[PDB]
């Protein structure tokens, strides 16, 4: 009853949604949510990838709105496929990617919600030459 | 209490600009989904009231939706200039019936009639036997202008709801006076 | 029922005392529908305007190849960008200003010159709208005056149909109180397109270079604006 | 008032209980039309204004950078100087216009989009702040003995330019 | 007066994720949705879209419903987290396309005065055959032909900008296919 | 009122039945199956001498109307004051009808042409060349009506009666002929329908045929009885033979207004001539020489250039004139409408480039497949 070794599925479409809006507010770290499906135990799956509205405060608990997602998720139950939320993304355009001060404390309001909910980081100032970080 | 997706129809063809009551139909139309969804709102809440034309094309003009401040303004300024279509308002008004956002609702239509029916024998049958296969319950309230007791229509209503159905009742209006205790007697609560 | 004379005299006018009633606030309410629109615009202006990067100020020191612009900060390191499409590379003039990305750091808009805001003070400021009426007994001295300022300034033709280059100006001595400095608002009323008025006292420093500093940032405004006028007072002081 | 009782003397069953009608059903059916949908407009935007003041506020952060303005042009644009030796250049100012400002203002700036939100009274050098001395004492002129016509041409100097700021623009003067 | 469009690859694989969406109990075989856009000045780009529920009775073929609550809804939010992105039309998959199309653009007209449509294949891939793109026209037909509709092409690019092309390089590591070639590739580019 | 339509009854074959009906729908307020027995009775094709009659109630609906679409109003009231033939007070009752309603039902734009029909009789300068432009102006947003062009092709029709229209009368015959789609009158009228259509493409400045004629079997199976002159002068042109025998003819059997413009005909075929036989030669020795045109277009040598001149300045062809061989170049830029005959060919020759372009690219994949990779 404890870890191995995970492997996170990403689709093609979900990185595509990463870049474009980590690209979109560079100097205002943005903050999206994660959603996805738990297949089993060790190996972990997302195909669809939605951003959130951010607030003045940044990337924290707090600009995590729970009407809007549960507005959205609804309304994504009728249209394509309902699941749940598997983790959470923000953007660290000044360095590479560690879990900030508030960052991991959101990391476990999730895993104290949701199950693991893994935290990725996208550098888009990195994602430059041929490769992402 | 009860769930379910009540789908208004309403008509905006050339034969509604007539008047013979002693207001204008189209205010005696519009009064009458005012009281319906009225009606539908305060037994339950939790349902949806939309309308829908017929008259030369079957645009959604509004969506099933549980807000009413929308409709009670696109009742407004409707121009009846189109000529009746009757034949594919029952096809799209299931099909609007089909694209729900909750598949937990019953299924009633209630249809507003005020230009004469040219359509088959043939054809209202055949919607008839297909909303039997689909179990689907679809009043007719006429208005306006009406000759009595017509074969196409009480043929239909028959074979919507045969061997103890719904109990859809086929309203017949007077061009009298005529006001709104006609439509609240029998079918606002039993249907 | 039937068609009198006074049923239907009054039939109306219990009528028309509610058709201009239901008509009259209507004008209220397109009016103040009209305002909040104009709110609304305000606040779809205020809201695309959140959305501001800034461009960092730099200038342009030359061009290495023709995608290669060695630029610098007003302040900071150097750097080596280009441009974003159509930005007109030919007009890019090793020592023009231009405003940078900040983070592409790329060319977005070259800018002319600067302004230096301790001189704006001397530009803006009316003179008197006075109208060569103020002023008496001096109409010699006057048009003597007014012929060597307005007539290049104007009307170069005559000074072609003669040759002679025109000469650049004039100064005014005298002694105090016999309307010197009225003749400055004169000329800085009519015929007016950027006159300066430098008080020559407050253009020394501390600093050492820093007055003749003031100086070209003077003459460098001079040339940014087509026909302009210098007015000094007092050289005696420097 | 004549025109609506000769159409009721001459003509009885032409367009006395016709035009009196006509035109007066074809006026409250527009009426009644429009008073719900300008209505409903008008608090559909109240609502879109609200949500807009909602998200201006929320992106409204209170710390603020203070810095220079240097220059404006239009192809509206505005060059900011800060408090850290940095320039800056936009393409929209904010929101303050382009027409209520000038070069030498100490604005609000944000710490990350630089954008000019606040105007921030601008002060200056302690010395002429220590010359302000506020507070006068009132002096009764009786104090004074023997220079009371100094006192009055005095009074009639200064006093009543600032009293009667009408009566010597009407004369055709200017009070020294 | 469209010169040509150039929407991302985001919609692309979209559509196509859509369609593995609906793909264990749709039975529709076309997907129709509603596209995003900004309209700059001639040029069109496309950023993001989205889909809606949307069914087409093959009988009559002139039957179809558009949810625009969950159109006026999720527009909304996207304008909110996003206020650069605009509706400029729709789409929809499948070579044949049903005769709804034209019904499908003159109600949403009122949405967008230049709306505008992208055909993407799903199931055909397999010779040279991108995307496709028409145009909202009405005019008579010609000049001695009856009165019309005659949906009007317009060309079509994938553009690509930076930013997402290191998010498509990164995802390729297959063949990759580097820029300019010796002499082999130049050779299979003119077969 | 009732009294007034039974003083009224007569005048109508087989009174009672048809007015025992218009008195029961005047009291059923309905306003749609009344106007559609109204518009019976002025359509039945009498004397109609009632229009004074008639007049009174079609007041009489106005009063207490306030209802009706207003097209269908004015669709009839057309009707009634031409049947009241007196174009003195017909100007003003049509005014005031325009005034009286104006609506969000376009029925100004046919009161317009209504304006324009009646008025193109007598002083016919004055309004007439405004009364056709606001037609045109108020012709947008709305391909729908199709009524408003009929009325619009119809004082067009009363507006070619005059010196110069000849060639928009031309299109504007295209385009009513192509927004009506039923023809809902007899051969009768529809025989000088297609004739003068004939003439004015005939007597157009820029246009000689433009093809779309000969598809169209409104005027060969119409005309095919009568005039077969007609016919066959067109058949010489999209041929293109001078073929001086019926080019004759046609001079003959038709008298006027073909005297005066008799040398612009010729002059159109021999400038028509050309663009033809240069297609007869598929673009292999397209270098002509002036005596296959001088025995083609049956024109002398020292005029060969005067009409290759006049065809460079008109824009069929872009050629060039080389006389070091005397021998005229010619690019040919604008195409026509061909027929199957003619098609046949023009596929076989897509068929040869296909065969070839496929053969040769069997000849690069066999050469290269090795560096092909
Ligand atoms: N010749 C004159 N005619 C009319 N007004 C005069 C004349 N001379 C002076 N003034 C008045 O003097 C004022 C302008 O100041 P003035 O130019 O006289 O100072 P100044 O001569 O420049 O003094 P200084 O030479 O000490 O700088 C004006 O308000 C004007 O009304
Ligand atoms: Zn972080």
């Amino acid at each position: 009853a404890v870890d191995t070794a995970e492997q996170v599925y990403i689709s093609s479409l979900a990185l595509l949604k990463m870049l474009k809006h980590g690209r979109a507010g560079v100097p205002m770290e943005v903050m999206g949510l994660m959603l996805g499906e738990f297949v089993d135990d060790y190996t972990v799956r997302v195909i669809d990838v939605f951003a959130m509205p951010q607030s003045g405060t940044g990337v924290s608990v707090e600009a995590v709105d729970p009407v809007f997602q549960a507005k959205m998720l609804d309304m994504l139950k009728q249209t394509g496929r309902p699941e749940m939320v598997v983790g959470w993304y923000h953007s660290h355009p000044g360095f590479g990617c560690w879990l900030s001060g508030v960052d991991i404390n959101t990391q476990q309001s999730f895993e104290a919600l949701s199950e693991r909910a893994v935290a990725v980081v996208v550098d888009p100032i990195q994602s430059v030459k041929g490769k992402v970080v | 209490m009860v769930l379910e997706s009540t789908m208004v129809c309403v008509d905006n063809s050339e034969y509604m600009r007539n008047g013979d009551f002693l207001p204008t139909r189209l205010q005696a139309q519009q009064d009458a989904v005012n009281i319906v969804c009225h009606s539908k709102t305060r037994s339950n809440p939790e349902n949806n009231v939309g309308l829908i034309t017929l008259a030369n094309d079957c645009e959604v003009l509004t969506t099933l939706t549980p807000d009413t401040g929308r409709i009670l303004s696109k009742l407004h300024t409707v121009q009846p200039k189109g000529k009746i279509t009757f034949c594919t308002g029952i096809r799209v008004a299931h099909l609007a019936l089909k694209h729900r956002q909750g598949k937990n609702h019953k299924m009633r239509i209630i249809a507003f009639v005020g230009s004469p029916v040219e359509d088959n024998e043939k054809d209202l049958v055949k919607l008839a036997k297909r909303l039997k296969k689909e179990k689907v319950n679809v009043d007719i309230i006429n208005f306006g202008e009406e000759e009595v007791n017509t074969e196409k229509l009480t043929a239909f209503v028959n074979t919507l709801n045969g061997k103890d159905g719904t109990g859809s009742h086929l309203v017949t209006v007077p061009p009298g006076p005529s006001l709104a205790d006609a439509l609240i007697s029998s079918p606002i609560l039993a249907g | 029922m039937a068609d009198p004379r006074d049923k239907a005299l009054q039939d109306y006018r219990k009528k028309l005392l509610e058709h201009k009633e239901i008509d009259g606030r209507l004008k209220e309410l397109r009016e103040q529908l009209k305002e909040l629109t104009k709110q609304y615009e305000k606040s779809e202006n205020d809201l695309k305007a959140l959305q501001s990067v800034g461009q960092i100020v730099g200038e342009v020191l030359k061009q290495l190849t023709e995608e290669k612009f060695i630029v610098k900060a007003t302040n900071g390191p150097r750097y080596v960008v280009g441009c974003r499409r159509q930005l007109d590379k030919s007009k890019l003039k090793p020592g023009t200003r231009v405003a940078l990305d900040m983070t592409t750091l790329t060319i977005m808009r070259y800018l002319p010159r600067e302004v230096d805001p301790l001189v704006y003070n001397m530009s803006h400021e009316d003179p008197g709208n006075v109208s060569y009426s103020e002023i008496g007994g001096l109409s010699e001295q006057i048009r003597e005056l007014r012929e060597v300022i307005e007539l290049p300034l104007t009307n170069p033709e005559l000074f072609q149909r003669v040759g002679i280059i025109p000469p650049k100006g004039c100064l005014l001595y005298g002694p105090p109180g016999t309307g010197k400095t009225l003749l400055a608002r004169a000329v800085a009323s009519q015929l007016d397109c950027n006159f300066l008025k430098v008080v020559s006292s407050s253009i020394v420093d501390k600093y050492i270079g820093e007055s003749a500093r003031l100086i070209r940032e003077m003459f460098n405004y001079a040339r940014d604006h087509q026909p302009c006028i210098i007015f000094m007072d007092e050289i005696d002081a420097i | 008032e004549q025109d609506g009782i000769g159409e009721e003397v001459l003509k009885m069953s032409t367009e006395e209980i016709i035009q009196r009608t006509r035109l007066l059903d074809s006026e409250i059916k527009i009426m009644k039309s429009e008073v719900l949908r300008v209505t409903h407009e008008l608090q559909a935007m109240k609502d879109k204004i609200k949500e807009n003041s909602e998200k201006i506020k929320v992106n409204k952060t209170l710390p603020y950078l203070v810095s220079n303005v240097i220059e404006l042009l239009d192809v509206k644009c505005a060059v900011i100087k800060t408090s850290t030796r940095q320039t800056y250049f936009l393409p929209v100012i904010g929101l303050v216009d382009a027409e209520k400002l000038k070069p030498g203002d100490l604005v609000g700036v944000n710490k990350d989009s630089y954008l000019i939100l606040e105007t921030l009274p601008t002060e200056y050098d302690s010395r002429v702040k220590a010359m302000e001395v506020d507070e006068r004492p009132t002096e009764q002129y009786s104090d004074i003995g023997g220079l009371d016509k100094q006192i009055q041409e005095l009074v009639e100097a200064i006093v009543l330019p600032m009293n009667h700021k009408e009566k010597f623009e009407n004369l055709g003067i200017q009070p020294p | 007066a469209v010169q040509k469009v150039v929407v991302h690859p985001l919609v692309l694989l979209s559509v196509v994720d859509h369609f593995n969406r609906i793909g264990k109990v749709g039975n529709q075989k076309r997907v129709v949705g509603v596209l995003l856009g900004s309209w700059q000045k001639k040029v069109l780009d496309v950023s993001n879209s989205f889909a809606v529920p949307f069914d087409e009775d093959d009988k009559d073929d002139s039957v179809w419903f558009l949810d625009h609550d969950y159109l006026e809804n999720m527009y909304g939010m996207f304008k909110k987290v996003n206020a650069r992105e605009r509706i400029v039309g729709w789409y929809h998959t499948g070579p044949k396309l049903h005769k709804n199309d034209i019904a499908i653009n003159e109600l949403m007209k009122r949405y967008c005065p230049n709306s505008v449509l992208v055909i993407i294949d799903v199931k055909p891939k397999d010779l040279g055959l991108p995307t496709e793109a028409y145009i909202s026209v009405e005019e008579v037909h010609d000049d001695g032909t009856p009165t019309s509709k005659t949906f009007e092409h317009v060309t079509s690019e994938i553009g690509a900008e930076e930013a997402e092309e290191v998010g498509v390089e990164h995802l390729l590591r297959d063949i990759k296919d580097t820029t300019v070639g010796t002499l082999s590739q130049r050779i299979t580019n003119q077969v | 009122v009732p009294g007034f339509l039974q003083q009224s009854q007569n005048s109508g074959p087989g009174q009672p039945a048809v007015w025992h009906r218009l008195e029961e729908l005047y009291t059923k307020k309905l306003w749609h199956q009344l106007t559609l027995q109204v518009l019976d009775f002025v359509q039945d094709p009498c004397f109609a001498q009632g229009d004074g009659l008639i007049k009174l109630y079609e007041n009489f609906i106005s009063e207490f109307e306030h209802r009706v679409n207003p097209l269908s109003l004015v669709e009839i009231i057309l009707h009634v004051v031409r049947q009241m033939t007196d174009p003195n007070v017909a100007l003003t009752f049509l005014e005031k009808t325009r005034e009286k309603v104006k609506s969000s039902d376009e029925a100004v734009i046919l009161c317009k042409t209504a304006i324009g029909a009646l008025k193109l009789n007598i002083g016919d300068l004055q309004v007439t060349k405004e009364t056709i432009e606001d037609v045109e102006e108020m012709l947008n947003n709305l391909p729908g009506v199709t009524s408003v062009h009929s009325r619009f092709y119809d004082l067009s029709s009363k507006y070619y009666q005059t010196i110069g229209n000849h060639a928009s009368y031309y299109k504007d015959a295209l385009r009513f002929l192509g927004c009506v789609d039923i023809k809902d009158l007899p051969v009768s009228e529809q025989q000088e329908r297609a004739f003068t259509l004939g003439l004015a493409g005939l007597l157009g400045e820029g246009v000689f045929n433009f093809g779309e004629l000969l598809m169209h079997p409104v005027l060969e199976s119409l005309r095919n009885t009568d005039r077969q002159w007609l016919i066959d002068t067109l058949y010489a042109f999209n041929s293109g033979n001078v073929e001086r025998f019926q080019t004759l003819k046609t001079a003959w059997g038709q008298q006027p207004d073909l005297a005066a413009n008799e040398a612009q005909l010729l002059r159109k075929i021999q400038l028509l001539c050309l663009m033809e036989m240069t297609f007869t030669r598929p673009a292999n020795h397209r270098q002509l020489t002036f005596e296959e045109i001088a025995k083609s277009a049956k024109i002398t040598v020292n005029e060969v250039e005067l009409l290759v001149m006049k065809a460079l300045s008109v824009g069929l062809v872009k050629g060039s004139i080389d006389e070091v061989d005397k021998r005229v170049h010619m690019t040919w830029v604008q195409p026509r409408v061909l027929d199957l005959q003619q098609i046949k060919g023009m596929k076989d020759r897509l068929e040869f480039w296909c065969t070839d372009v496929k053969s040769m690219e069997m000849l690069v994949e066999h050469q290269a497949h090795d560096i092909l990779t």
